[PDB]
RNA sequence: GGCCCCUUAGCUCAGUGGUUAGAGCAGGCGACUCAUAAUCGCUUGGUCGCUGGUUCAAGUCCAGCAGGGGCCACCA
RNA sequence: AAAUUGAAGAGUUUGAUCAUGGCUCAGAUUGAACGCUGGCGGCAGGCCUAACACAUGCAAGUCGAACGGUAACAGGAAGAAGCUUGCUUCUUUGCUGACGAGUGGCGGACGGGUGAGUAAUGUCUGGGAAACUGCCUGAUGGAGGGGGAUAACUACUGGAAACGGUAGCUAAUACCGCAUAACGUCGCAAGACCAAAGAGGGGGACCUUCGGGCCUCUUGCCAUCGGAUGUGCCCAGAUGGGAUUAGCUAGUAGGUGGGGUAACGGCUCACCUAGGCGACGAUCCCUAGCUGGUCUGAGAGGAUGACCAGCCACACUGGAACUGAGACACGGUCCAGACUCCUACGGGAGGCAGCAGUGGGGAAUAUUGCACAAUGGGCGCAAGCCUGAUGCAGCCAUGCCGCGUGUAUGAAGAAGGCCUUCGGGUUGUAAAGUACUUUCAGCGGGGAGGAAGGGAGUAAAGUUAAUACCUUUGCUCAUUGACGUUACCCGCAGAAGAAGCACCGGCUAACUCCGUGCCAGCAGCCGCGGUAAUACGGAGGGUGCAAGCGUUAAUCGGAAUUACUGGGC
């Protein structure tokens, strides 16, 4: 740049992306683990995966990386999917 | 960004004149290099001067080149002139503004027609002080012929009212001095010493409305149109309003910026070669031959009467009388314009040695007032000179 | 913004003295009124509708001394008001300052009044007004400044205008030279040699 | 600032320095008509762009300008 | 009471007439341009063409009362030049005020520029439901305890530079768990699950490892339901020309399921159904930002979108996304391309449609100015810093408005021009003469308003254990103006410094001589000139405007000559 005030901002922006990517990856990994658990047909495994997936998405939504409605959609879709099968 | 100028040492103008290819660009480069070597910071180069393609392709000079140096007596501005016989107007422009002249004569070639022409036009413009510097003494060093060359150049100078038997002569070669040997640059020091001693300080009359003849026009990118010239008499300051009067119709503008050798000057006193930036002027409008003066100082004229003396015989010029319809080129200040002349009842013939009264009309008007010195020249021959008698 | 030439030529063209001189003498011994100016004065060719309209408009303009732009603005303003346009135009041009100064005897002619107004010598309601066309409203006191009361021209013209008719709406004391309005004027108080409907026709084309 | 080009009657044009620079289409005069066109009877016309030089001798050989046209530079 | 008072024709087809029908004229206006001329001020306006290319300098920062520290500056002691034994001279302290670079917070998405793209992904009017929202505000609550890191810095070192790398050390309102939890999320239910940050002022009652503990006050920090502002989404109607453009569409029209977004939705995929738009003009090609409004007209209409206000689109050209409450971001990031620069040849840097300025294009459009004094804006507790927004100044008869270039009396009806009937008439009271006034400009002298506030002192009342810090109100005391030599007033000498342009056959206001001779020329339309020209050229006289006057370009009117109001075969 050329104004010595946006360079600082670029620095925080790249640091923030580098910090956010790991959290997004971890959250996606846990959710897709849940999806695979439904896929296999193992209701106990899917239920357990949901049980320790709930805290992750809720804490991330509180941190703000996602939105309350996003976590609610994930939680509700997974609950309906799991409770359908038995 | 720019560096200002420190008004501490006196300013004066010098120039070089002589026959073609007697080392005039080389001498200027050698003198500036030596002077910066002993004390200073100029140290000019050769090819940096001649920038035009024809300059480097043909090994000649087409115009006048500006340089600067100083000694712990004064500060000198130098002008480099051509030597050919069809670039005369540039040499006249160079000689008009220069207070001091140095004439270059080579012992190999001796005096040549162009040297005589340069001396004659210097006399007809009125250069007060000329110093002669012999050139190419590296290849000839015989005492028994340099005396003959010195006698010849003294005769040439003395023939036309210059002091010849008291003016000094310096012998040396510029090429060795520019090379940088251990002994051939002392001749440069002697030339500079004789330059300072032989040029007494002239008057600095800055007590009348500002006037500036125009000699060259430039376009500085980003900034605009710039005129160049040496201030004759007066003083100008940034923000003042001046007026352009000359061949074309009169206009006005303001001096919004001054410079000198790309070094800023707060206020230009009379007698300095400076460049002035003018607001809101397209390049083709302002041309050399015009005048830039303070408002209410001079006005244009077309017809006026003067006293003209055709050059007497055995001095050059011509050999025949003139009559009605004669259209010679008047050279006034810096401008050459061909106009018509008229002689009174009787004295129809023109004799070489009789000064007569004429009335001259010029096609392009010029900023003229009573008491101006103008020369006469046409057809590659200068015929006479005179001064203004009456403005009509 | 004024006229700076001969004065009697205007009346000679209009065929009537337009009060442009003081009145020390009579008009008949200053100019040949019945002879129009120039090399062509004897002949009297016949006019048209445009001719009569233009001649009347020029007559009124030369009487009061108002150039064309102000007159056109006056016409627009008079048509802008409520009522007849001719009466409105007469009221508007009768209510400007230099006309009132002339009608109150302080000046020999309209030009004398104009010099007095424009040289800052009149107080209206105590304050200095400098402008010739300053519009004046009822109940305005007009007076001269105390520095100018020693002039000879004003005293000469004070006891020279009583031969003319006394205006019925400019109550004046000539001793302390103090004047006042009461209300607007009317056609009953104005001369009978103007046909304003010609002007209304001319600007309605 | 430098180099190369064009200048003949109103339009279009010829004119290889030995003595007044010619052609065509034009044009004026005398008759006839209110005035012409046509038919007649005579036909005048020139700074060779200007100025100055060399030749015994020049628009024509030589130089400087006038104006226009085609390129090349230069950057307080 | 008022917000209405409004409607004009002429010239030209023929030997003459009536009718039809085109051409021309009289009015109003403009971001204007050219020619001649040019005294002053007030309020406005000023690249319409190359969204062509840009030299130089400014246009976005602030917080120490979040933090680690001391690069610069100002506050002490001892050594220590001489003694008037500290007169004077020099070196050693982050304890304090302040603060360069660094972590952290907020802003940088506002304000400013341009109209290229866009005929409906936009705008205008009227409605709606499936959403989010920093700062501002109300209510009810929480505010417990731990942990691992890194910049600056220290040592080494790469590199032309930009910019790096290696090994240790350190602070938080930087980051990550834990502790509890709801009116909150999911769930029929039962249940399962998620947060926090500390700073600053003063000190009485009570103790120190003398760090502070301890009381109160101001401000923050986190969760839920509201108010306001703002933004995203949907529907109906209105929004230029061409049929010498008639058919267009396969994610295309609908349905089920999965996914995705702050939110509904073919937004996206797998499969099913075979539909959907179109003479009420789809599709296709050309031109174009839209509105409140502006000019014109008696209205109905016609032309249009310069200045100001609302909305939209763009930021050298083509793409894409991160960060954030808000962007796919004018003075940010990544890649590609065309131009311009630095380079040690390995590699680097740049984007005026921000303010001035330059070249070029054009009939044609301005200074590389002053200041934060006032109004708004960012940051901060405040003081205060920044602001080419803004308030002013400069250049331009570009527009509207105002004023002056003197006022009287004066026949000898003078010289001088011009005409003549030779008698005389005219320019003309015009001049010259005599008597008065000083607007504006010239010089000098005095001198409002835009200024609210901020600072200091003092007192009363508030909350607390407290006369303490802090807050409110009063009062008191010296200062804040670029414009600026403001506006305005007074004095001086003197009519003293200040008038041009078009027209004169008819339409249309205003007439005669000389020159020329269908030649030279004029012309908005009829038309003038062939040897006695009110029409060409000059002069005298006259008419119309006036610091302007004319010509060219463009729009409505007249034109009932696109006829809805209001025409014909
Ligand atoms: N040995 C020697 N050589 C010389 C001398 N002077 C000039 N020269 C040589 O002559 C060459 C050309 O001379 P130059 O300097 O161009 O002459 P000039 O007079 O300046 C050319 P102009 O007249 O156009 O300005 C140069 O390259 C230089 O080397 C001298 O004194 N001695
Ligand atoms: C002598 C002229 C010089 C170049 C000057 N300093 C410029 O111009
Ligand atoms: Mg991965
Ligand atoms: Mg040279
Ligand atoms: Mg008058
Ligand atoms: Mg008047
Ligand atoms: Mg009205
Ligand atoms: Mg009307
Ligand atoms: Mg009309
Ligand atoms: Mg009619
Ligand atoms: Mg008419
Ligand atoms: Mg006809
Ligand atoms: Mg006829
Ligand atoms: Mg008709
Ligand atoms: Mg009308
Ligand atoms: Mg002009
Ligand atoms: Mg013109
Ligand atoms: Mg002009
Ligand atoms: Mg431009
Ligand atoms: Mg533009
Ligand atoms: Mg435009
Ligand atoms: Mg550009
Ligand atoms: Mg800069
Ligand atoms: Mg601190
Ligand atoms: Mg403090
Ligand atoms: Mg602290
Ligand atoms: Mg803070
Ligand atoms: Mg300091
Ligand atoms: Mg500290
Ligand atoms: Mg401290
Ligand atoms: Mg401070
Ligand atoms: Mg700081
Ligand atoms: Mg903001
Ligand atoms: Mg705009
Ligand atoms: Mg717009
Ligand atoms: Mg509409
Ligand atoms: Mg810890
Ligand atoms: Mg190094
Ligand atoms: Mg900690
Ligand atoms: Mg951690
Ligand atoms: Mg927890
Ligand atoms: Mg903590
Ligand atoms: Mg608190
Ligand atoms: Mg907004
Ligand atoms: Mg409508
Ligand atoms: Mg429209
Ligand atoms: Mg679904
Ligand atoms: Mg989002
Ligand atoms: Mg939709
Ligand atoms: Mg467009
Ligand atoms: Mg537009
Ligand atoms: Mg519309
Ligand atoms: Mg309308
Ligand atoms: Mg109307
Ligand atoms: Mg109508
Ligand atoms: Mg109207
Ligand atoms: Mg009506
Ligand atoms: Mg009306
Ligand atoms: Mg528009
Ligand atoms: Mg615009
Ligand atoms: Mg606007
Ligand atoms: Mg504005
Ligand atoms: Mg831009
Ligand atoms: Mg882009
Ligand atoms: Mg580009
Ligand atoms: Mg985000
Ligand atoms: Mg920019
Ligand atoms: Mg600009
Ligand atoms: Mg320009
Ligand atoms: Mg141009
Ligand atoms: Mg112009
Ligand atoms: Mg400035
Ligand atoms: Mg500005
Ligand atoms: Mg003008
Ligand atoms: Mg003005
Ligand atoms: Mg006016
Ligand atoms: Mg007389
Ligand atoms: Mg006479
Ligand atoms: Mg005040
Ligand atoms: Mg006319
Ligand atoms: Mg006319
Ligand atoms: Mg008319
Ligand atoms: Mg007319
Ligand atoms: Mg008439
Ligand atoms: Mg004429
Ligand atoms: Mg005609
Ligand atoms: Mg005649
Ligand atoms: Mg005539
Ligand atoms: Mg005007
Ligand atoms: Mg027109
Ligand atoms: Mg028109
Ligand atoms: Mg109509
Ligand atoms: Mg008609
Ligand atoms: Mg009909
Ligand atoms: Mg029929």
């Amino acid at each position: 740049a050329n104004i010595k005030s946006a360079k600082k901002r670029a620095i925080q922006s790249e640091k923030a992306r580098k910090h956010n990517a790991s959290r997004r990856s971890m959250m996606r990994t846990f959710i897709k683990k849940v999806y695979a658990a439904i896929e296999a047909g193992d209701k106990a495994a899917a239920q357990k995966a949901f049980n320790e997936m709930q805290p992750i998405v809720d804490r991330q939504a509180a941190k703000g990386l996602i939105h309350k409605n996003k976590a609610a959609r994930h939680k509700a879709n997974l609950t309906a999917q799991i409770n359908k099968l038995a | 960004s720019k560096e200002k100028f420190e008004r501490t040492k006196p300013h004066v103008n010098v120039g070089t004149i002589g026959h073609v290819d007697h080392g005039k660009t080389t001498l200027t480069a050698a003198i500036t290099t030596v002077l910066a070597k002993t004390y200073g910071g100029a140290a000019r180069a050769f090819d940096q001067i001649d920038n035009a393609p024809e300059e480097k392709a043909r090994g000649i000079t087409i115009n006048t080149s500006h340089v600067e140096y100083d000694t712990p007596t004064r500060h000198y501005a130098h002008v480099d002139c051509p030597g050919h016989a069809d670039y005369v107007k540039n040499m006249i422009t160079g000689a008009a503004q220069m207070d001091g002249a140095i004439l270059v004569v080579a012992a190999t070639d001796g005096p040549m027609p162009q040297t005589r022409e340069h001396i004659l036009l210097g006399r007809q413009v009125g250069v007060p002080y000329i110093i002669v510097f012999l050139n190419k003494c590296d290849m000839v060093d015989d005492e028994e012929l340099l005396e003959l060359v010195e006698m010849e150049v003294r005769e040439l100078l003395s023939q036309y009212d210059f002091p010849g038997d008291d003016t000094p002569i310096v012998r040396g070669s510029a090429l060795k001095a520019l090379e940088g040997d251990a002994e051939w640059e002392a001749k440069i020091l002697e030339l500079a010493g004789f330059l300072d001693s032989y040029i007494p300080e002239p008057e600095r009359a800055i007590d009348k409305p500002f006037l500036l003849p125009i000699e060259d026009v430039f376009s500085i990118s980003g900034r605009g149109t710039v005129v160049t010239g040496r201030v004759e008499r007066g003083i100008i300051k940034v923000g003042e309003e001046v007026e352009i009067v000359g061949i074309k119709e009169t206009q006005k503008s303001t001096c919004t910026g001054v410079e000198m050798f790309r070094k800023l000057l707060d206020e230009g006193r009379a007698g300095e070669n400076v460049g002035v930036l003018l607001r809101g002027i397209k390049r083709e409008e302002i041309e050399r031959g015009q005048v830039l003066a303070k408002p209410g100082t001079i006005k244009p004229h077309t017809k006026f009467e003067s006293e003209v003396y055709i050059l007497s015989k055995d001095e050059g010029g011509r050999h025949t009388p003139f009559f009605k319809g004669y259209r010679p080129q008047f050279y006034f200040r810096t401008t050459d314009v061909t106009g018509t002349i008229e002689l009174p009842e009787g004295v129809e013939m023109v004799m070489p040695g009789d000064n007569i009264k004429m009335v001259v009309t010029l096609i392009h008007p010029i900023a003229m007032d009573d008491g101006l010195r103008f020369a006469i020249r046409e057809g590659g021959r200068t015929v006479g000179a005179g001064v203004v008698a009456k403005v009509l | 913004a004024r006229y700076l030439g001969p004065k009697l030529k205007l009346s000679r063209r209009e065929g009537t003295d337009l009060f442009l001189k003081s009145g020390v003498r009579a008009i008949d011994t200053k100019c040949k009124i019945e002879q129009a100016p120039g090399q062509h004065g004897a002949r009297k060719p016949r006019l048209s509708d445009y001719g009569v309209q233009l001649r009347e408009k020029q007559k009124v303009r030369r009487i009061y001394g108002v150039l064309e732009r102000q007159f056109r603005n006056y016409y627009k303003e008079a048509a802008r008001l409520k009522g007849n346009t001719g009466e409105n135009l007469l009221a508007l041009l009768e209510g400007r300052l230099d006309n009132v100064v002339y009608r109150m005897g302080f000046g020999a002619t309209r030009a004398e009044a104009r010099q007095l107004v424009s040289h800052k010598a009149i107080m209206v309601n105590g304050r200095v007004v400098n402008i010739a066309s300053y519009q004046v409203s009822p109940n305005d006191v007009v007076s001269i400044r105390e520095k100018a009361k020693k002039q000879s021209r004003v005293k000469a013209a004070l006891e020279l205008a009583e031969q003319r008719e006394k205006p019925t709406w400019l109550e004046v004391d000539a001793g302390k030279m103090e004047g006042t309005f009461k209300r607007k004027p009317e056609r009953s108080d104005l001369s009978a040699d103007i046909n304003e409907h010609l002007i209304v026709e001319l600007y309605s084309k």
